[PDB]
Parts: C-alpha cells; structure tokens; sequence
RNA sequence: UGGAGAGUUUGAUCCUGGCUCAGGGUGAACGCUGGCGGCGUGCCUAAGACAUGCAAGUCGUGCGGGCCGCGGGGUUUUACUCCGUGGUCAGCGGCGGACGGGUGAGUAACGCGUGGGUGACCUACCCGGAAGAGGGGGACAACCCGGGGAAACUCGGGCUAAUCCCCCAUGUGGACCCGCCCCUUGGGGUGUGUCCAAAGGGCUUUGCCCGCUUCCGGAUGGGCCCGCGUCCCAUCAGCUAGUUGGUGGGGUAAUGGCCCACCAAGGCGACGACGGGUAGCCGGUCUGAGAGGAUGGCCGGCCACAGGGGCACUGAGACACGGGCCCCACUCCUACGGGAGGCAGCAGUUAGGAAUCUUCCGCAAUGGGCGCAAGCCUGACGGAGCGACGCCGCUUGGAGGAAGAAGCCCUUCGGGGUGUAAACUCCUGAACCCGGGACGAAACCCCCGACGAGGGGACUGACGGUACCGGGGUAAUAGCGCCGGCCAACUCCGUGCCAGCAGCCGCGGUAAUACGGAGGGCGCGAGCGUUACCCGGAUUCACUGGGCGUAAAGGGCGUGUAGGCGGCCUGGGGCGUCCCAUGUGAAAGA
C-alpha cells in the first residue's frame, strides 16, 4: 500500500507554504513602492524599493524565485518606481537606484 | 527435404537420366535404359505437347533434382544467384555446385550426392581440418575438403577412394587419393558441367 | 539564415503592420510543372513607412504577436498597384461562390 | 551527465557492444551523441576492442563520465597512460 | 446467410458455426461459408480426399 | 541488371469494357498433419474491468531518537538497563521518483518530417577556470503527554538535532535602474546607486576524501519561433470577439492575444477558410520494372496519453504512469463513525474476440538511481519457458537389390502400373546413454606507486552440467493441396440437374479427366491448404502511361473574372534551371 513518496509530498507542502510567504511579501512590497512613487513620496518609494530588492533577491537565493525571474522583477519595480517618481520627484534618499 | 523416396523414378519423367544412385544409374539398369517412360498408369502414352510452363517446369525440375536440394533452398539460391555479378544462369550453377554435398561427390568420397549428403550429415568430412555436417555448405575457392581421420578406414570409403584412383577429377578441383583430400579451386565454369539442362529456361521459370 | 522572403504590401489598414503577399514556385512533385503558390504574412512596420504597393524584402524574426513573426526588412520598388489590383480581383471573385 | 559507456548490438548469445557517448538518462540502446569504439566481450575475432582515442580524450575533457566497464577498455587500449 | 458445405452435416437451430467468406455463384445473398470441422459444424463422414476443407480427420489405416 | 499474361459479351470477328485468376507479402486466424534445433516474434478486439505478487529507491560519511544482538561492569548480577559498535525502525534532511518501462485513446496540428532561427531562453548531476566557506539566531517531526478511533491512524500541548529555516557580515563576482562607449531586436563593456552567497561530514589530521556558496566558460539535454511537406467529403462556402493589429500591463527561463485593461477594425477563405469524417507522425516496411501504390506491428527517433475531465504544488525539470487537489464514472473495506482504489509497468485474471505466452530465472552481463565505499535497489535488462506464428538449418536413412514377389489399380485377359519401391545384403549411426565441459569476466575493490599513469592480487555466471568436445550407440515421424481450362498432373467405379463442386468460364440429364471413392499422377514438404487484408497483374485514375463522332465521355451557345499558357530582336538582373564546394541527410534497415 504504502509508497515514501508520501514524504516528498509531505515536503511539498512545506516548501509551498514557505514560497507562498516570500512570493506575497514581494508582490505588497513592491506594490507599496509603485504606489508611493505615484503619490510623488520618494524617500519612502525608494526605501520600499529596496526592502523589495532585497527580498526579491534572496528569493532568487533558493527554489521560489530564480533567474532572469528576478532581475525581471527587479527591472520593472525600478522601472516603474523611477518613472512615477520622475513626474514631480527629485530622488531623496538617493539609496536604491544609480544617479 | 532431400526427398527420400523413389529416385530412378525421376532418374526417368524428366525422360533423362540424372545420376541419383551413382553406381547403378550406370548399369542396364536406370530404368532410363529399362523404362525410359513417366511413372505410372500413364507415361507410355501419347505425349501431349508441352505448355511453355511445363517446358520451364520440368527444366527447372530437372536441375533441382539433380543436387536433391528443397524448393525453398533451391529458389533462394537462384535468387541469390540472380542479385549476385553477371551471368545468372552460370552463377546459379556455380552455387549449386559449391555445395559441400555435392563437392564431396564430385570428389568421389561418395558414389551418390545423395550418399554425399549422408557422409557430410555423419561428421565423415572435414573442411580445412574442422568437421562439417551441412549439406548445405557453401565451398569456397581454396578449400581443402578431406575425409576425417576416425573415418579414414570405412570400407566405404576405402571401396570409393580405390575407384578414385584411376578417374580424374573435374578441372576446377584437385584430389589426394592417397591421403584423401581434395581442394577446391576455383568456381564451375558453365561448360565444365556437362549438364542436361538449359539453366536459360530456369531463369525464365522464375520470370513469372 | 534567418529566412528572407520578399512580395508585396497588400494591406495597411492595420496599426504598425503591413500584410505582405509572397509569390513562391516550385515544380509539381508528380507532373512536374511549376506551380505558383502565394501566403500573406502579417509584417512589423514600426514606423508605419510602408504603404501599399511597397515591394518588401519581409524578414524572419522574433515574434511580435500571434502570426507577425517576420518584420520588414527594406523597400525594394514602390507602388506596384497592379499586384495589389490582382489579388484583390481574387479576393472579390469569392463574393460570387456562395449560396 | 553525458556518458562512455556500452550500448548492446549483436545479438542472444552474442554479445557485442559499442562504445557509446549518450546522456546518462537515455535507453542503453537508444539513440547516442556519438560512436567511438566497439567491443566484442569473447574476442571471437582479433579486432576485438576498438576506440578511437582522441575523440574518447575530446570527450572526457569535456566532463563526460565513463562505466566501469567502459573506462577499463579505454585504459586498455591507452586513453588514460600519459608519458 | 452461409453455405454449409460437404455431402451432410449436423447443422440445427442453435448450432454454433464459425463463418469463412467466400460466396456462391448460384445462392443469391449467400456471401459466406461455414467452416466444417469447428464448433458445432461436424466433419464431413467417410470424406477421404480433400479431407483438410471439409474439417475431417485423418482416417485411421489399422 | 529491368517489365510474361490468361479466361469470360458473338453464329463467328475486331474493338471497347468490366468481372475473374496465376505472384509476392502479414503481429495473423481456421482445417488436416507435425520430428529436431537456432534466431526472431506473439491481445491487431474492450484506451473494458481487474484478485495476487513484484516493477523506486538509496545515503548512518547530513541529523536526533526508538528497538535489538553483542563487546566493556555498573548494586556482584536479574530491579534504577552506563559507556563503546553493528544491526534494525520509522522520522527529519539530501539525491533519485520528470529517466527507465507501457500504450496509440486524442491530435489534420509546427503534432511530425526536413531545414533553419533565439540580439527571445533554460539545462540538476559532469568538466575547465576564479574567488569564498566569517559571525549570529530559530522551528518542525522523531520523541514524551493528553483528547479521538473499530482500525486506518488523527488532533492538541510540550522537548529536540542537522547539510532544515532565518538574519548579519565579506562581494571574487553577479543582478537591477540610469548615463557613457562599442555592437545592433534584449549581444559585449563601463561608472556611480541599490540588492545577493554559503554546510558541514569522514579519516591514519596542521595533510588528504567527500560534500556547501558565488561567478565565468564548456559539455549534454531542453523550451519557444519560422520556410517548406503532411488523408477523404464542397451533398461542408463562407469563417472569426481575444477575433486581427496597436498601446500599456500581467505572466514565463523566454517571444507571443499566452492572459488583462484601453484604442483601432481588423484577420482568414476556391492556392479550399470553416465544418464533418478518418488518422498518432517519421527512420522504415510490403509490393512494384519503375514511377507509383499500400502500410507505420517488432527495433530506433519525435509527439500524446496514464479510469473521464479540469487544476495547480513541489522542483533544474512535471502540470507528474506506480505524487497531490476537485468534479464525474465505476469498484472495495466498514463496528455505518468513516476509509480505500486506479496493470496503456512484468506476470497473471476476467470479459470481448477468429486470435496472441510464464502469476518463470537472474541481477553473472550491459545500462540506470543512490552511496566515499562496501553495497543496496532495478519485471530496464540478460536469460530461460510456452506457441510451426515467422525465417534459416537439420532428420525420417545410404549403397546394393528382379525384365520386376505379394497386395491393390487398370486390362485389348498376352500384359501394363505402383517400382528399386518393398522384401533381402551390406554400410553409416538422429535419437539415446557415458565421460569431460565452456566463452560470455574484468573490472569496481586490495596492495606497490601518489587513492594519477603505470605494475601486481582477489571476488564474481542467471542462462547451465546448457552449448560444445571425446567415447559408446538404435534404420529411426510424413503429411497437405491439386490433376476440366487458366495450371504441372488421368484412368476405373459409384452417381445420374440428385448428391454435390465452384475463383471465373461453368461441371452434374446413366460411357462425368469438373461430383464422391479408388488406383495413378503433379506440386510442395514439417508442413500443406483455407479465409481476411495490402501491392501486383490493372496502361482499369494512365507523371512515366489512357481517353470523349458511333463504345462511357465536348459543357446548349456567347461574354468574361481568377487562373493557366504567351511572336521576333538586344541588353540588365540571376528567382526558376544547371554546375562546383561545403553542411545536413543519426543509429538500425537496404
Ligand atoms: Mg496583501
Ligand atoms: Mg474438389
Ligand atoms: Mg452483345
Ligand atoms: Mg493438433
Ligand atoms: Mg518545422
Ligand atoms: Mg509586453
Ligand atoms: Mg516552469
Ligand atoms: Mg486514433
Ligand atoms: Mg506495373
Ligand atoms: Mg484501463
Ligand atoms: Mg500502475
Ligand atoms: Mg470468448
Ligand atoms: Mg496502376
Ligand atoms: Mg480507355
Ligand atoms: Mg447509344
Ligand atoms: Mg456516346
Ligand atoms: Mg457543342
Ligand atoms: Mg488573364
């Protein structure tokens, strides 16, 4: 009757809660910075951004994101935070994205 | 295969004398000097005119049963004979004639091939020093072809190697009475078989 | 190689695409004659620079969306409205096809 | 990883393998990257192992695994002795 | 509808029967024979020579 | 190096023309008959349903425990069961379960084939190279406790270890925005800003072995894209709303209407859209003179599926054949509280069927997974078994033996046939029995060397006491179809449009070479026939290679769209075309 795929399955769901946690932190991170570049706050955008960076990367780390993935993520939060920002702006907390 | 059963009988209706018995198919006997008429109720009649296929039929016939090959043997190597170099019909010959039943009976180690098939068969001959039982085997140039030591006092294969002595043997082959070997030299030439077959209506049998 | 092919501008009435007709010929693979065959390919035209009539060399590329995976390569003659005339002589025939 | 290894030919009771390069994850018999030696396990002739052995060097350098039983052959016929 | 050949046969109502193909040129709608010497269908009696068709067994030569 | 035709429409003829046959072939089936071996090959139907066993695990050199057998004495010892090692058990953690194996249901499609593209991408383990492995924390099972259960086991509370999780550091390096240079679809570089690493285990230990982290390159395997090729019906002619495109997003490793907002109104179709039907595709295979036609079982490659349908999770990879969720169908256990299940893996059962095998042996080999290794696992595999299913080989005797026994058949009552066939004499000696007995197996490992090269040693065989060799040794299975023509092979009896035959022409009405039997013959022969299906013959879909006055076939006639085809001369281009080189055309097959 018994298979110990049983364990690989019990693992599974380990794994997929932990990524689950990682992946919505990023997604409400990475919202949050957009937002506040829209609202023109650029001191706070940019330190979001960077928690966002952070955790987007040390996703990359292990199994939950990787890659191009990433960088990808990465690439449109500061793409799209420098831009909102642009329309009022001035980069404050000069932190998180090249001059 | 190889028949097994009446041969003189075929010795006849192909209405000429193949050798099937060696020996007595030279006595007043083959029944072709007897009885050169098909068997049975028939045979001493009116001979109907051949149909182009019995013409062909009874060649190819003919031919078979003069090396007592199956049919299944027979036709595979003439189509072998067909695929391979130049002239099928010689060819065809050549291959029949490079059986190792019958390169024993041209050696005379046997009266008759079908005898031949018999020795070979019992582990009596031997092929460049290793014992062959197949009738089948195909004998290339350069062969030695002897009787086996454990064998070499048979009665009869001393009664047919004494009648060896004498007799020359065909020019495509040698033979060592004394000792008892033979060797096999090169293939058959159409000609150094004087056969009573026109092979030409053999192929055209398979034609159809 | 990336695949080069060249025919004309048949249609512009789309934004940033041209659709391309492409005459080809190859012999019949059993009776030999040669055959003339056509396909229509939707092309990029970033800068809608091309107008029909154009004669184009149409390139192979990477997609840019379902059936445009060939951009306009270059301008090989300009206004050949007597290719285009033809095929849509060919396209109104069908009107009278029907039941 | 990819592989040097014996893919199975000849027939029942007839062993005769090739020295194969194949991924690892392939059927043994399946299809193969290239062919570089053969063997025949009863050297029931006297060309009995073969390897080409400057394509076997291209491929180990390029981080291809052998079997036991493949590396003994190249060993063998000298793959691995350097001077 | 089938052809049952040989000279008699033990053919009735519920008789299994293997059918063969081959028609008769002579019974309209009858594209089919029945295979003597299997299921149902009997040998042929007494039948000596083309004994194979006909599903009958070699006879004995005491 | 390659090509055969014949019967049948007429009183007879020529032509037309269909029907029919001889050949080859098959995963076959059925009938009669059956001796051996070798190599192949065997559910083509119900992708119906499945009892039972086995088909995927492995690491104690990642980690902490429970249990046991010992060593070594604790109170001297059994009651507080203490250290050391070698077992086992789950658990945690890794790597594998995405390969291997099955099947052909769906799919008419970039599915496949073939050639390309990716400045639009990924690739665990393997290799080469560079630089690291420095600090701290933490939790969940196991385990104990309790509530729950008939059990499966299930919940709660608490303990705890690591190569489990998490933060911090160093940043060789890498990612990201932006600017600059080069390059030209997102390719390479560079500057500042931000952001990102890691794991320990074992030994004979200031040295080795295995692991961990980051980056660069390699190799291998992939994804996505495109040209061209890929069945029948037009009595299916119009199709289309994410539909065609754009913009901005989302998503992914990555392009893409893949998905979503918004804008535009497109896109496709007689060069056959759409629809319906059928089908997995290829290397090949069968047939054929070829061109073609048919096919795609076995073996190899690609795809799809895993009771039907949807879905994602984990992950280098799956939307997962022996993982998970839900719906549906069906089955099973049940103490009626609930549980369990998915052979299109190997065997096997059952049903369906004309029909298709052992619930075999072994991991010795080759290959695969894990492990430092020993080794474990491996129904992949190697073998054995059964089946004339197929092919190849072999036997059932050989030489002698009468103008020719007997029997049986014919008879013109002299004969003739079976038939050298038998009897009979010699000879050989399948099977048997005796003795001996393999290759396939040398590696991994061990020792010298350095745990490299190189040298030396040890173990290991399912098949198998088999193949084969040696020595003895018995005359030792033969049947099936056909004998009117095509078609090779004829007489007698029985029968009398009956019985029956039959592929076509047609045979059968009392002299039947056509029915049934006999004798005799012809053809094959451990087989011979039958049925089915494919190609051939069929130049009867005709490219090769046909036709339409009367045989079937000119549209009732114009006009004309698409299309097809296009006089003479000169030049440019070089698409067709031809040439050369080169790449590709896998292996197997031929
Ligand atoms: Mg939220
Ligand atoms: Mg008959
Ligand atoms: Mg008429
Ligand atoms: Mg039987
Ligand atoms: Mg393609
Ligand atoms: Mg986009
Ligand atoms: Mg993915
Ligand atoms: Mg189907
Ligand atoms: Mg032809
Ligand atoms: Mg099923
Ligand atoms: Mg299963
Ligand atoms: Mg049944
Ligand atoms: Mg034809
Ligand atoms: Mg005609
Ligand atoms: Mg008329
Ligand atoms: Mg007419
Ligand atoms: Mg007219
Ligand atoms: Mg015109």
């Amino acid at each position: 009757r018994n298979l110990s795929a049983l364990k690989r399955h019990r693992q599974s769901l380990k794994r997929r809660l932990r990524n689950k946690a990682k992946k919505s932190a990023i997604k409400t991170l990475s919202k949050k910075a957009i937002q506040l570049a829209q609202e023109g706050k650029a001191e706070e955008a940019l330190k979001i951004m960077r928690k966002a960076e952070s955790l987007i990367d040390k996703a990359a780390k292990g199994s939950t994101l990787h890659k191009n993935a990433a960088a990808r993520r990465k690439s449109r939060l500061m793409r799209k935070v420098r831009q909102l920002l642009e329309a009022a702006g001035a980069p404050l907390i000069g932190g998180g994205l090249s001059a | 295969g190889r028949y097994i059963g009446p041969v003189c009988r075929l010795c006849r209706r192909e209405g000429v004398k193949l050798y099937l018995k060696g020996e007595r198919c030279y006595s007043p006997k083959c029944a072709m000097e007897r009885r050169p008429y098909p068997p049975g109720q028939h045979g001493q009649k009116r001979a109907r005119r051949p149909s182009d296929y019995a013409v062909r039929l009874r060649e190819k016939q003919k031919l078979r049963r003069i090396y007592g090959i199956s049919e299944r043997q027979f036709r595979n190597l003439f189509e072998e004979a067909s695929k391979k170099k130049g002239v099928t019909g010689s060819v065809f010959l050549g291959l029949l004639e490079s059986r190792l039943d019958n390169v024993v009976y041209r050696l005379g180690f046997a009266v008759s091939r079908r005898q031949a098939r018999q020795l070979v068969r019992h582990g009596h001959i031997t092929v460049n020093g290793r014992r062959v039982d197949l009738p089948s085997y195909r004998v290339r140039p350069g062969d030695e072809i002897a009787v086996a030591e454990k064998s070499r006092n048979l009665e009869l294969i001393r009664q047919n190697l004494e009648a060896m002595k004498g007799r020359k043997v065909g020019p495509w082959l040698s033979l060592d009475v004394e000792g008892m070997k033979g060797k096999f030299l090169r293939l058959p030439d159409r000609e150094d078989l004087a056969l009573p077959v026109n092979e030409q209506l053999v192929i055209e049998f398979y034609s159809r | 190689p990336k695949k080069v092919l060249t025919g004309v501008v048949v249609s512009d009435k789309m934004q940033k695409t041209v659709t391309v007709l492409v005459e080809r010929q190859f012999p019949h693979p059993l009776y030999g004659k040669v055959i003339k065959r056509s396909k229509k390919y939707l092309a990029h035209d970033p800068e809608e620079k091309y107008k029909l009539g154009d004669v184009v060399e149409i390139i192979e590329s990477r997609p840019i969306s379902k059936r445009k995976r060939f951009r306009v390569l270059r301008l090989v003659e300009s206004g050949r409205m007597d290719l285009v005339e033809k095929y849509l002589i060919r396209r109104q025939n069908y009107e009278s096809l029907s039941k | 990883m990819v592989k040097i290894r014996l893919a199975r030919f000849g027939s029942k009771h007839n062993p005769h393998y090739r020295i194969v390069v194949t991924d690892a994850r392939r059927k043994r018999d399946g299809k193969y990257i290239e062919k570089i030696g053969y063997y025949d396990p009863r050297k029931t002739t006297p060309d009995w192992l073969k390897v080409d052995v400057e394509r076997a060097r291209y491929w180990l350098s390029v981080g291809a695994q052998p079997t036991d039983t493949a590396r003994r052959l190249l060993r063998q016929a000298g793959v691995f002795r350097q001077e | 509808t089938a052809y049952i050949p040989g000279e008699g046969h033990n053919l009735q109502e519920h008789s299994v029967v293997l059918i063969r193909g081959g028609r008769v040129k002579d019974l309209p709608g009858v594209r089919y024979h029945i295979v003597r010497g299997v299921y149902d269908a009997a040998g042929v009696k007494d039948r000596k020579k083309s004994r194979s068709k006909y599903g009958t067994k070699k006879p004995k030569e005491a």
